[PDB]
């Protein structure tokens, strides 16, 4: 028989569709064939950097204080990190706002 | 830096605040001058990210009516 | 409609707005006029790319995800409106 | 009422659990939430897209997990380039060692 | 006695502060979609837009807007100014790839 | 009927915000003064202090407050809490080595 | 006329509230004040004592800012502004 | 009971009370001047390290080795744990001051 | 021609028993995984710091040679006094 | 294999006669400098991009379409030399 049937992510230990990920691997038209630990590499890649991005907008949000998540907060935390500024270079975050970043020249006397 | 700190917090002369906001911004600045602390001057909001509003209710509350 | 009354819809006080918004303190005269003509411009392009799309779509509106994967195709991806 | 419909496909379950776990008594918005769900559609494609430009320059056809590393050390940066690899790395290890 | 009236660039350093510290709109919706429906009307004949679209739309044009005055403040920073001039916007639009 | 009372967290955070984005003092003058007078009292008796000094010892002891708060915040949020505890204050004056 | 025991109560609990906010607490627990307004008292203590040596090294009975700041940097808190 | 199952955790603590009397190195010299050579390497080259220099190198590494494992043993029986962990060597290190 | 040196086996020169013995002798029963990779990595820092330090005072004493004493006035300097070795 | 004449190999000459075939007529001091670490720079992100791309089709040697690979991942679309 059958017996049991463990999901992928539970067999993974991540948090993310893996078989919905080699499911678009195989219909994506990328290649015709789709490796085991391809879609896994992916699964725990996308998941390793949806938590760091959390966790800078979770620092941006404490940094401007609201109930919950906003672009703004995402805008910041994107221009905070260098290495997310340098990743999403072309990227732009509708609305929300830009970062404080001036030079030292247009100022009252 | 003082003058960047001062354009960043706009303002007519540089304050003990714009040169604590220029020793915090500046990594060199902040290791060289480690013991030291400006008066007159407030901190930088460098928080982490678990203190927020963000409770998701999470039914906690008990007798509502 | 059928209106002149367009590149002077982009007011100039929303004009100056935007360059405040983005680090201007003061701005020129002819300054306006420049960047009417830029965004009518950026504007024409996006539009024409759209058009292509729905017409290759085989439908007669502009949606979100058209105007997306036009920004997307020229070079600035949008987050937000659409997904 | 109708003939049915067509649902359609999207990750918040998965980032509601990825907050959840890094951060308690936490929260996101529908704004976040879409931004969030685009960027991981984005990066998947161009991660894709570069595996699959790799497989076809290799002269092979099966993008398996060495393509995946060298595509994400191609796209990442440094750092974080690294530590995207060494996650790939336990979970290829831990599905090996467990199935 | 002393200048009862602000001096110039003090309003206009508070007004940025507001619009940074703020997350809401600049450009007027419908004068845009007019704008955009005569757009399109010089291609394509009884053509209709969408809400969502013209949103982001508007939003894409007020970042571009955004980082060309950045662009054209920087150059006048550079160029030993203090304002943006038409000569500049050109510049910009020349180094970044938008003219020639 | 109702007149209104506050509750913690959010209005909190408003403090830290309204605390941390200005630059003004928040402990007394006066009652420091007699708290150094008093203590001085036990060395030396007929002392007297000065007013920069007093602010210097007063700005001192609210930087060294202020940054004992963040470490033993710090330790509160590495334990899987989200308030300090007395126990968390003197693991952070083991650690910094002021226990002694 | 003073009272020495209406003295470490002098630090009220909203002042340390107050910069246990600035800092970057959010809640406060109860027994946080006494040990905050021990250990300030500890440290005054300290400080005071390190500025009666030096005033009674200089042959005066005035404690200033410059040893107030001089008795801050020999324990290892160099403050500015105060003095020079 | 039987020579063939050990109860763990129980020889850990004759380990350390037998590693808590003695003075001896843990670290072996071979691994240490090689370690130390290749880091020289990068300043300057032509070096040549006394006999001395490395036994004083290594006693300072071994006692800072031992102080920050005593830290990080202090900062997680404070979490209700009883292992330590990453998260609180970092943490540590960051109170008493080294990584800023 | 015969050459052989020093390669990256220096990091894992540091091996994970004497690792876990000195963190059995500071006072840690239950050492975890990733405990050794940090603490080489703080190791070697701190190395690095001190040596950077040596030739430093080596190259203002016009010398070639890391001696004790200039170990020791190094790791004062630091902030941490060690006696035994010099004087 | 110094690594100290690597940065002075591009001369100042070459800089000029460089800066002379683009369009600029007078070449300040430090002008070479900034430059030469430019380049520097440059070379190596394109180098690091071909390692990894040698690394990846398990071979030891650069090759010059592995470059062009490289140079048109970044944004440099270079002919001639390759197809």
């Amino acid at each position: 028989a059958r017996a049991k049937a463990k999901t992928r992510s539970s067999r993974a230990g991540l948090q993310f569709p893996v078989g919905r990920v080699h499911r678009l691997l195989r219909k994506g038209n990328y290649s015709e064939r789709v490796g085991a630990g391809a879609p896994v590499y992916l699964a725990a890649v996308l998941e390793y950097l949806t938590a760091e991005i959390l966790e800078l907008a979770g620092n941006a949000a404490r940094d401007n204080k609201k109930t919950r998540i906003i672009p703004r907060h995402l805008q910041l935390a994107i221009r905070n990190d260098e290495e997310l500024n340098k990743l999403l270079g072309r990227v732009t975050i509708a609305q929300g706002g830009v970062l404080p970043n001036i030079q030292a020249v247009l100022l009252p006397k | 830096l003082a003058g960047n700190a001062a354009r960043d917090n706009k303002k007519t002369r540089i304050i003990p605040r714009h040169l604590q906001l220029a020793i915090r911004n500046d990594e060199e600045l902040n290791k060289l001058l480690g013991r030291v602390t400006i008066a007159q001057g407030g901190v930088l909001p460098n928080i982490q990210a678990v203190l927020l509003p963000k409770k998701t209710e999470s039914h906690h509350k008990a007798k509502g009516k | 409609k059928v209106l002149r009354d367009n590149i002077q819809g982009i007011t100039k006080p929303a004009i100056r707005r935007l360059a405040r918004r983005g680090g201007v303190k003061r701005i020129s005269g002819l300054i306006y006029e420049e960047t009417r003509g830029v965004l009518k411009v950026f504007l024409e392009n996006v539009i024409r790319d759209a058009v292509t799309y729905t017409e290759h779509a085989k439908r007669k509106t502009v949606t979100a995800m058209d105007v997306v994967y036009a920004l997307k195709r020229q070079g600035r991806t949008l987050y937000g409106f659409g997904g | 009422k109708k003939r049915k419909r067509s649902r359609k496909e999207s990750y918040s379950v998965y980032v509601y659990k990825v907050l959840k776990q890094v951060h308690p008594d936490t929260g996101i918005s529908s704004k976040a939430m879409g931004i969030m769900n685009s960027f991981v559609n984005d990066i998947f494609e161009r991660i894709a897209g570069e595996a699959s430009r790799l497989a076809h320059y290799n002269k092979r056809s099966t993008i398996t997990s060495r393509e995946i590393q060298t595509a994400v050390r191609l796209l990442l940066p440094g750092e974080l380039a690294k530590h995207a690899v060494s996650e790939g790395t336990k979970a290829v290890t831990k599905y090996t060692s467990a199935k | 006695k002393k200048p009862h009236r602000y001096r110039p660039g003090t309003v206009a350093l508070r007004e940025i502060r507001r619009y940074q510290k703020s997350t809401e709109l600049l450009i007027r919706k419908l004068p845009f979609q007019r704008l955009v429906r005569e757009i399109a009307q010089d291609f394509k004949t009884d053509l209709r837009f969408q809400s969502s679209a013209v949103m982001a739309l508007q939003e894409a044009c007020e970042a571009y807007l955004v980082g060309l005055f950045e662009d054209t403040n920087l150059c006048a920073i550079h160029a030993k100014r203090v304002t943006i001039m038409p000569k500049d916007i050109q510049l910009a639009r020349r180094i970044r790839g938008e003219r020639a």
